[PDB]
């Protein structure tokens, strides 16, 4: 039973910070690479950040680079997304997903492929509003 | 599943014949129950990845060789296996009728075949091209406004890569490598010969050359293709050689170090392609560890370098501890990746040997050696060639695991194909090499890995003419009793839980 549960979402003001967590059960974090994604209303689902299980290397969307940090607590089997300097354009549902490869949305041959993410959480709403 | 149709051509083993309506293939992967193992067997006498199964035994009593799995001794994780989509490979594949094309692609990339998950893509022309070109041949265009992909990419290479991606069992990673820059960036003004970029790192020539990598990734992404990694230059030592016959661009290790630190690293990092990984060297392993020390001890280059790409060429039987082993020890967090391998020959010897078992054993011996010295992946050269070993505009013909005969709408799968498949089919990305110790000195080559799901895979190569009785011990399940026949390769799989 693979299960992923997002938490940490909520409402923040522009310029604020939030840390999302993706609690994994049914496998160990040295098995699956794990990716964070979002869907802003009116847009398709987009990658935010992914972390490889083979070597821990990290991947970022252009808009996440330098603002957001993905990390793992290996003792708690949890993947975190620290988001800083949030803006209203960051309002979205945020999802974590298991990868059949190593951060394939960024690294595999088909541009922005979502095909290899085989399990998805229900997501957590993040709202950035004054 | 369909079996091999064997054909002999005067060497010590057979090729398998495929055409528009027939190719040997596998049924979907099925794993047998705990307490049972699977065995895939290929032999010089003709067996081709033939499947049998057997019980794991609770005890073992003889003497004779024992190989003990050490699942707690963990080494490197595997990136993958694959080959190169050269102009020559693309032309040979597209020379087949469409049904034969798809059987070839399935042989390499699908679960009906051997599950390749790497494709190397030359940036513009190399020796396995029939036309000399780069992507920016309009001179003195330093902002690369006239950069563009020709039909070699947009009609041949890119559609074939997309067809492979759609057939693939596993996620495929693309790796790109340039051979030459535009000639107006070069000291000698030609694609070949001894020559490097003009000037020095940081200047207009080096900045434009780094920008060319970005334009290349830009252009492939417009065609919906994205890259896991690029190398800093194919075989940079070649362009240091007087009279070098085909496309090259020379870098000393110091030149590559400074090009990475001043131009390539920052240019890629400042672009939308900042996630693409950079591999240094892309050359033969006797340049190690020296090349790695020069580049990676400079912090301003090392912070951009993800790994080290190594070539195998005319060195399949040479040692690896002082090169690959020592480089791993010095830089244990910098992955080593074999990005190109092919069988060359002496000038008076034949380029293609249809059915050569020796060339198969060279591939599998090289792969095992690489894996035993921490290398995370292994990439073949041309995916397909014609029976001459071409086409190749300087006649630098070589062998390939698949040989296409356009006049018969037929392709031949060499022993090389199956020797590589004994690894690529059964070692998915993320598999971890684990320890395997022998009870006595022996002539076998062997490697053990654990799948991400926890199951075991062991490859056993016997390059001798003598059968070797053999037992594999796994403390979790028991003893695997088997024989390794002379001139054979076996892959063993079993569930551990
Ligand atoms: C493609 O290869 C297959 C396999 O060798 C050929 O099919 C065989 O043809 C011979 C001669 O008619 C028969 O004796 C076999 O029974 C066939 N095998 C099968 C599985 O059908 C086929 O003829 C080849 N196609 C062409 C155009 O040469
Ligand atoms: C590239 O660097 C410039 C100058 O440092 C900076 O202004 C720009 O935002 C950077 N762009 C990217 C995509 O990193
Ligand atoms: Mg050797
Ligand atoms: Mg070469």
């Amino acid at each position: 039973q693979v299960q992923l549960v997002e938490s940490g979402g909520g409402l923040v003001q522009p310029g604020g910070s939030l840390r999302l967590s993706c609690a994994a059960s049914g496998f160990t974090l040295d098995y699956y690479a794990i990716g964070w994604f979002r869907q802003a209303p009116g847009k398709e689902r987009e990658g935010v950040s992914c972390i490889s299980s083979s070597d821990g290397s990290t991947y970022y969307a252009d808009s996440a680079k330098g603002r957001f940090t993905i990390s793992r607590d290996n003792a708690k089997n949890t993947v975190y997304l620290q988001m800083n300097s949030l803006k209203p354009e960051d309002t979205a549902v945020y999802y974590c997903a298991t990868d059949r490869g190593q951060c394939t949305y960024y690294s595999s041959g088909y541009y922005r492929d979502l095909r290899w993410y085989d399990y998805w959480g229900q997501g957590t709403q993040v709202t950035v509003s004054s | 599943a369909r079996p091999c149709i064997p054909k002999s051509f005067g060497y010590s083993s057979v090729v398998c014949v495929c055409n528009a309506t027939y190719c040997d293939s596998f049924d979907p992967p099925t794993f047998p129950a705990l307490g049972t193992f699977s065995r895939y067997e290929s032999t010089r006498s003709g067996r081709r990845m033939e499947l049998s199964m057997g019980p794991i035994q609770a005890n073992h009593t003889g003497t004779g060789l024992l190989l003990t799995l050490q699942p707690e001794q963990k080494f490197q994780k595997v990136k993958g296996f694959g080959g190169a989509m050269t102009d020559a490979a693309a032309l040979n594949i597209l020379a087949l009728s469409p049904p034969a094309q798809n059987l070839l692609l399935k042989s390499y990339f699908s679960e009906e075949g051997i599950g390749y998950n790497i494709i190397r893509v030359p940036m513009a022309s190399c020796d396995f091209s029939i036309r000399t070109y780069t992507y920016a041949d309009t001179p003195d265009d330093f902002q690369l406004h006239n950069f563009s992909l020709p039909e070699e990419d947009t009609k041949l290479k890119i559609p074939l890569i997309h067809r492979a991606l759609q057939l693939a069992q596993r996620p495929v990673s693309l790796l790109a490598s340039p051979w030459t820059s535009p000639t107006w960036l070069k000291t000698n003004g030609a694609v070949n010969g001894k020559g490097s970029l003009k000037g020095q790192p940081g200047d207009i020539y080096h900045q434009t050359w780094a920008r060319y990598f970005v334009k290349f990734l830009d252009a492939y992404a417009e065609h919906k293709l994205q890259f896991w990694a690029v190398t800093a230059e194919n075989e940079p030592s070649a362009g240091l050689l007087s009279g070098y016959p085909f496309q090259c661009l020379g870098f000393t290790p110091e030149h590559q170090r400074d090009f990475i630190a001043r131009d390539l690293g920052p240019t890629l990092a400042n672009s939308t392609h900042h996630n693409v990984r950079l591999l240094m060297l892309d050359d033969q392993r006797l340049l190690l560890p020296h090349w790695a020390k020069v580049v990676l001890t400079d912090p301003e280059a090392a912070k951009y370098v993800h790994g080290i790409a190594v070539h195998w060429y005319l060195d399949f039987l040479a040692p690896a501890k002082a090169t690959l082993g020592e480089t791993h020890r010095l830089f244990p967090n910098t992955m080593l990746f074999a990005s190109e391998a092919c069988v060359g020959s002496k000038f008076w010897e034949q380029s293609v040997r249809l059915g050569s078992w020796d060339r198969g054993m060279q591939y599998s011996h090289s792969i095992i050696t690489n894996l035993l010295y921490h290398v995370v992946g292994w990439t073949d050269w041309n995916l397909a060639l014609n029976p001459e070993g071409g086409p190749n505009w300087v006649r630098n013909f070589v062998d390939s695991p698949i040989i296409v005969d356009i006049t018969k709408d037929t392709f031949y799968k060499q022993p090389m194909f199956y020797h590589l498949g004994h690894f690529s089919k059964f070692i998915p990305e993320g598999s971890q090499r684990v320890g395997l110790v022998a009870s006595q000195k022996n002539d076998l080559d062997a490697v053990a890995l654990m799948h991400p799901d926890g199951s075991a895979v062991v490859v056993v190569l016997n390059r001798s003419s003598k059968d070797v009785p053999l037992t594999i011990k796994d403390p979790a399940v028991g003893f695997l009793e088997t024989i390794s026949p002379g001139y054979s390769i076996h892959t063993y799989l079993w569930h551990r839980q």
